[PDB]
């Protein structure tokens, strides 16, 4: 029988998992069954269907009621609770929370969900203290099915750890440095506003905007041998979807340019199949909405200096690509259900 | 300070939303 799921939070990421859940439904050991989100049915059912980058969903009829949402005759119940401990995940039988509101990131916050009843909850965002963290395709296979509450960490992360790995394994990362030039995100203003950072108040739409990310770190996380070797930054830019990884590594083993692309390759044809995609084509963002890797070479910005020095640049689908990693990672744990 | 407190209270306004890019 089925895993129970239940969405908190029907947002960028809640929708595109939907999204996902239902092109794969056929073959999954998931079951929607629940909805918590700030907003009713009506609206959710609507914009689940009328999407902005994903377009509409023409695969089967969405429709809403009071108290339901309906995903091609998929009944899913749908509460409105800012406050998980009062949700009725026991009353549901929701054995899997995709925890995707962006609010209840550290354990205490997720544990809400478990003291409401879930057995799980999967944090579809970094975790805040001591929280296993998954990026699959590089450790999802270490996950320890007795864990009640993971991550699965960020879609820059995801983007990053596979490559990374990769490099690692054949010429040794010493240290590395990371820039994500990155879709404008919903925790940035509109036009200038107020808010707690001062970087995030300023129009997104109109700027190229900095802020810290924990993504180049988080990588040290799931691949432990390079904890304290990674950081770097991000730029928010003016599109709104389709983000692109920058990575400047030093490494032990000498190489060029060519042997790290053919390496990435050998990689994304084999171990990384599915994870990452190998790409010599001239292409822009636009082109990579939809993909379904979570890290895309673009092989002919790849460089090397003095044999040691190299950088890659990898696409991803910051929405789409990420949405499809927590799908996996969900799957993974429904395969491993003791 | 009551700042401080409302993102506190309030983590998903839109004054607070610090998302992990
Ligand atoms: N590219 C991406 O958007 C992306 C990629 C990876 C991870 N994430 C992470 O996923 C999370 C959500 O991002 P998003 O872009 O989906 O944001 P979003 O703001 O579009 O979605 C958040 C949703 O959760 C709802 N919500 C907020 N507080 C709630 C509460 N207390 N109870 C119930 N519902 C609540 C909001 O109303 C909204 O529908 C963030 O942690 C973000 O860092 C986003």
């Amino acid at each position: 029988s089925m895993v129970r799921v239940a969405i908190n939070g029907f947002g960028r990421i809640g929708r595109n998992f939907m999204r996902c859940w239902l092109q794969r439904k056929a073959n999954s050991k998931l079951e929607i069954v629940g909805i918590n989100d700030t907003s009713d049915p009506r609206t959710n059912a609507h914009l689940l269907k009328y999407d902005s980058m994903l377009g509409i969903f023409q695969d089967a009829e969405i429709t809403a009621d009071d108290d339901c949402i309906y995903a091609g005759g998929h009944a899913v119940k749908c509460v409105s609770d800012r406050n998980p401990e009062n949700l009725p995940w026991s009353a549901w039988g929701i054995d899997l929370v995709i925890e995707a509101t962006g609010v209840f990131t550290s354990r205490e916050g997720a544990s809400k969900h478990l003291s409401a009843g879930a057995k799980k909850v999967l944090i579809t965002a970094p975790g805040k203290g001591n929280i296993p963290t998954y990026v699959v395709g590089v450790n999802h296979h270490t996950y320890d099915p007795s864990e009640d509450i993971v991550s699965n960490a960020s879609c820059t992360t995801n983007c990053l750890a596979p490559i990374v790995k990769v490099l690692h394994e054949a010429f040794g990362i010493q240290q590395g440095m990371m820039t994500t030039t990155h879709s404008y995100t919903g925790d940035q203003r509109l036009l200038d506003a107020s808010h707690r950072d001062l970087r995030r108040a300023r129009a997104a739409a109109m700027n190229i905007v900095p802020t810290s990310t924990g993504a180049a770190k988080a990588v040290g996380l799931v691949i432990p041998e390079l904890q304290g070797k990674l950081n770097g930054i991000a730029l928010r830019v003016p599109t709104p979807n389709v983000s692109v990884v920058d990575f400047v590594a030093q490494v032990e083993k000498p190489t060029i340019a060519e042997q790290v692309n053919q390496v990435i390759k050998e990689a994304s044809e084999t171990t990384m199949k599915g994870i990452i995609h190998y790409s010599e084509l001239e292409l822009v963002s636009s082109d990579y909405r939809g993909h379904n890797a979570s890290s895309i070479l673009d092989a002919s910005l790849t460089m090397v200096l003095g044999g040691n020095l190299v950088k890659v640049v990898a696409w991803y689908d910051n929405e789409w690509g990420y949405s499809q990693r927590v799908l996996d990672l969900a799957e993974h744990m429904a395969a491993h259900w003791a | 300070t009551s700042f401080q407190q409302y993102c506190d209270d309030n983590p998903d306004a839109a004054e607070c939303r610090i998302y992990d890019d």
